[PDB]
RNA sequence: GCCAGAACCAGCCCUACUGCAUUAUCCUGUCGGGGGUCAAAAUCCGGCGGGCAAGAAGUGCAAGAAGGGUCUUGGU
RNA sequence: UUAGGGAUAUGUGGCGUCAAAACUUAUGGGCUCAUUCUCGAUACGUAAAGGGUGUUGGUGGAUAUCCACCGGCCCCGAAAAUGGAUGACGCUUAAGCCCAAUUAGUGAUUGCCCAUUAUUCCUUUGGUAAGGGCGGAAACAAAGGAGAAAGUGUAGCCCUUCCGAUGU
RNA sequence: AUCGAAUCGCCACCUACAAGACUGGAGCUUGCUCCCUCGAAGGCGCCAAGUAUAUUCAUGAUCACAAGACA
């Protein structure tokens, strides 16, 4: 179902069936370049493993 | 054909803390591990490298085994191997990597503007001298549809 | 599995792009049986969709005879009370191979069986497969730089044809056909691959100059 | 010192004339340049300017801004305060062009200008094969 | 890969006693990884020779020796370990290294291998750097030859850690995952 | 009295920036006696002349009053 | 060695896939080839005498070649009753065996993965528990707020601090 | 036609083929010398159809699935 995301009132084209889920990056995992991230507040569903995640370029450092 | 290790043969190191920089055996200890020198650089100071770390080039100094750390500085400047290195096109892969591994986002927009325009020109080119043979796709099918339609 | 009428008028209704999926096709001749299996079995698990290719030419260290005998080992094993129960002999190279990665898979899971199904695992290169992109490699596991020269070798195709696998002169015949096909269409656009790159050799001094001392400082003359 | 309009804690690379990428929001990846920064320690405020990538004077971030080595040396007016972005108008669309026109004018005469004001119109976006962790900016 | 044992010069002593007014003072030359093995060899060796405990004990020096210039020397490791059957077999065993320390370190690394011997079941004497005209055994004595030149056949070339790959694409350069 | 983002305090947890001692079975210089070579440089041993091998050593001790964490604590 | 939870760091054991970690690490050294219960491989933990001109080191004699000995890995010795097990696949430029490192003769520290352990931060609960406050300081209407009990045990008189916590 | 969705690199230049004790070509001193194609890039794509004073972009207001998606 279209549940509510943001800026539900203030823009009715990204209504939609999407969801997302976010996290933060907080330490590497391994000498292989794998990360150790923790989602807000909750887990990532384990129906994810094995599927895209975006990790992105902000908060930005440089 | 493969270049054998002697002293004198100029390697280049693969993967150490050095990476792409070239120096001359001036010993040979065992099966797998030879001296290394090359007076030009400064980290590249007589140190022990295993061969499975050398990429051995297609020049070599007449120096002999053992050197005496001022007759390889005129061995290699008699013969200028490492000018003749320079020219090569290998070495000319290692120092564009220093520049892309030092390009800011303004000289990676720079590279893009100039491949864009050779790739510009180069299609370009392509188009007027397809019109004369008939040579890419779109001109095979159309030279062998107008000659019967 | 064609398409059914309800996923083919869904595809009118909405005037559907043909799509295909990221697959990531792996040429497996002159690979490391067990090497290749295991970096697939965890690409397969992390998501990627992989067809494999040329199954008959992979390699498993030591003497044919001796690989060919731990198969026929392999062959004594089956339930002795009902045998249509039991383990289950597969003699392909495509399917010695699906086994030797499901094997590696968390395999009696649905994470597993979603990862089993997005290997697809043929042998010799099909005629849908040739022409949708250039062939990866594995070059961790390729028989050059995992085994010892002086060693034996055994080729699966070999190996597979005399415990089984009544295919092999078959695909000996798909791949001749094929090989002397694809060097038909090479030598052909042999004037089109020497016509783009005396144009891009042509291309430079009839470009600005203060753009190719920025094309040479990058080593891209 | 810290309830100074004048205490920042911004970065050293996010200076005004500082080209920036903008990472998020409405105009992500483009290139704007950095103007100043609100007092109170504000955010940062960037012009594109509009008339190369479309970016008009609106507030950021340092969080989501990836500073560059490449500055344009702006010497321009600085008469956008913290109020005309509170609750397009004339007077905001006159603070636009007296501060566009001010930035055409500077990144003409800068040496190599010609080379910033093309970079500004570019788009920076993520390939599928580079690695944004093993560059300089 | 700069080796693993140190060349240490131990210095000690028993005890100034009343029996003994001013005792004996004894150098050791040990290969130890660290100054706290290469005390306890020293005083393993005299309690086996001279009687002297390391509780009536002084050690009046512990210092590691500086190597060389690094030159490819002969290296005659006379070189001792103890098996359970035919204990205490004692080996020359020359090596070619360019110091000192490094050929104990091989012995130690193909004593282990060809023999199966541990480090506290070996015992290490008189490394000493020997011309190439008194080298006997011709696997070593083939590195004296002053025209060599061999080639690297049958390598192992392998990306450099920050460009490693796992699918390239099979006549390219390229790496479409990873 | 809901969800996010940044900021700044404090606390705590990370990691950057290093000094004091030590070299000698060692460094360098030449005359030997030794080597091998087409000839000779080296490996090697010995005389007495000098010494600092100086991000010099992977050898002993290190006290160098931050850049990043804190959906790893509390606060405004 | 065990209150209810987090963060960091470990231990035993590990790092080819299953399965977290060397996206199969080194810019470490050797040794090993084994053809129908199929070399080998995580202690406790459940094949020998003997043999080998397989290979790789040693020791002592002799005239580039012989002779006697000793060791490492590998083979032979080694034959059972459902189909079968280094845990499975597999591995042989090991993913095996013995040594050794930690990003590598570069310039000194701690490669990283996992606990009901450790350190530390919260909350609970009990102490051979340890301290403090409890004579309402002043002041304050509606159109800054409430509490304050001399107390074993409560919705605990209120705060601060410390240690312990499993169990037939 | 429900249907809103997750996916985010395109190519009639890759999409042929062997080899690693070699695989640019030759010499003869067989480990060195010599030749140009110099032996370590498949091309594109990343905001003017192309490196040149060209012309929209806000108010979607400071992150939110990219509110786009025929390349
Ligand atoms: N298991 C039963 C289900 O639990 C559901 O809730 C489940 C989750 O959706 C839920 O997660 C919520 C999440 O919705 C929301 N986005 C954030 C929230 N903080 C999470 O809750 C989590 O965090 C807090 C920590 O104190 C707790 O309240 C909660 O117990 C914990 N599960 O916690 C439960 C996970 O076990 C729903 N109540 C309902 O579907 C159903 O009752
Ligand atoms: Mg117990
Ligand atoms: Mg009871």
């Amino acid at each position: 179902k279209v549940k509510r995301c943001v800026r539900w009132s203030k823009a009715p084209a990204r209504r939609s069936t999407t969801r997302a889920l976010w996290g933060r990056v907080t330490r590497p995992h391994g000498n292989a370049g794998m990360m150790r991230v923790k989602f807000n507040g909750a887990s990532v569903p384990a129906s994810a493993i094995g599927r895209r995640i975006r990790v992105y370029l902000y908060p930005s450092q440089i | 054909k493969s270049h054998y290790i002697c002293a004198g043969r100029l390697v280049r190191i693969l993967r150490g803390p050095r990476q792409d920089r070239v120096g001359v055996i001036v010993d040979i200890v065992d099966a797998n591990r030879v001296l290394v020198e090359n007076p030009e650089d400064a980290k590249m100071w007589r140190h022990v490298q295993n061969l499975k770390n050398v990429e051995p080039l297609k020049y070599c100094v007449s120096v002999s085994r053992n050197c005496s750390a001022k007759a390889l500085k005129d061995a290699l400047a008699s013969s200028k191997a490492l000018e003749k290195y320079a020219k090569t096109r290998t070495a000319a892969r290692v120092e564009a990597k220093k520049a892309c591994a030092a390009s800011t986002d303004f000289e990676r927009y720079q590279l893009r503007v100039a491949r864009r325009s050779r790739a510009h020109w180069a299609r370009k080119v392509f188009d007027e001298k397809d019109a004369k043979t008939p040579v890419s796709w779109h001109k095979v099918a159309l030279k062998k549809m107008q000659k019967k339609a | 599995a064609f398409p059914s009428r309800k996923d083919a008028s869904r595809a009118q209704r909405k005037s559907a792009k043909k799509h295909r999926p990221e697959i990531i096709v792996i040429d497996l001749k002159d690979h490391v049986l067990g090497r290749a299996a295991a970096v697939v079995a965890k690409q397969l698990l992390l998501g990627k969709k992989i067809t494999v290719v040329r199954c008959e030419q992979l390699n498993i260290a030591g003497t044919e005879i001796r690989n060919k005998i731990k198969y026929l080992q392999y062959l004594r094993k089956r339930k002795l009370t009902n045998p249509t129960k039991g383990p289950f002999h597969h003699r392909a190279p495509s399917d010695v191979f699906v086994r030797t990665v499901r094997s590696m898979l968390p395999r009696y899971t649905k994470r597993g069986m979603k990862a089993l199904n997005s290997l697809v695992a043929y042998e010799g290169i099909p005629p849908n497969v040739v022409r949708t992109g250039g062939r990866v490699v594995i070059p961790r596991a390729q028989r050059h730089v995992c085994y010892r020269s002086e060693r034996p070798y055994t080729v699966l195709g070999n190996m597979c044809k005399h415990v089984g696998w009544k295919y092999s002169d078959v695909v000996a015949n798909l791949e001749k056909a094929r090989v002397e096909k694809a060097s038909r269409h090479h030598e052909k656009q042999a004037k089109l691959r020497e016509a783009w790159k005396a144009a891009r050799k042509e291309a430079l001094a009839k470009m600005p100059k203060h753009n190719v001392e920025v094309l040479k400082k990058f080593g891209y003359a | 010192s810290r309830k100074s309009p004048e205490y920042t804690t911004l970065r050293k690379s996010c200076a005004p004339g500082v080209i920036a990428i903008i990472l998020a929001g409405r105009f992500r990846g483009r290139r704007a340049v950095i103007l100043k920064q609100l007092p109170h320690n504000g955010p940062l405020v960037v012009s594109g300017p509009m008339k190369y990538n479309g970016v008009p004077i609106r507030r950021i971030d340092s969080r989501y801004v990836i500073a560059t080595s490449t500055k344009v040396d702006i010497s321009s007016v600085d008469t956008a305060p913290i109020t005309p972005e509170v609750f397009v108008s004339d007077a905001r669309a006159q603070l636009q062009k007296k501060i566009d026109a001010a930035l055409i004018a500077a990144i003409k005469k800068d040496a190599q200008g010609k080379e910033k004001a093309g970079y500004l119109r570019s788009v920076f976006t993520v390939k599928p094969g580079d690695a944004p962790h093993r560059w300089n900016w | 890969v700069k080796p693993h044992l140190r060349h240490y010069q131990v210095v000690g002593r028993e005890s100034p006693s009343e029996k003994n007014p001013e005792p004996t003072v004894y150098k050791f030359e040990v290969f130890a990884p660290n100054f706290v093995v290469a005390k306890s060899r020293f005083w393993r060796m005299m309690r086996v020779k001279n009687k002297v405990k390391a509780t009536h004990g002084d050690v009046l020096s512990c210092k590691v020796v500086k190597d060389a210039k690094l030159v490819a020397r002969n290296y005659l490791v006379d070189i001792a370990y103890y098996s359970q059957r035919c204990g205490y077999t004692r080996m020359v065993k020359e090596f070619r290294d360019v110091s000192k320390t490094g050929a104990v370190s091989q012995a130690y690394h193909d004593l282990a291998s060809r023999h199966r011997a541990r480090y506290h079941n070996i015992e290490v004497l008189n490394v000493k750097s020997i011309p190439d005209h008194e080298v006997k055994h011709l696997s070593i004595a083939q590195y004296h030859a002053p025209n060599l030149s061999f080639p690297l056949l049958q390598r192992r070339i392998k990306a450099a850690r920050k460009d490693r790959a796992i699918f390239v694409k099979k006549n390219t350069k390229r790496a479409v995952v990873a």
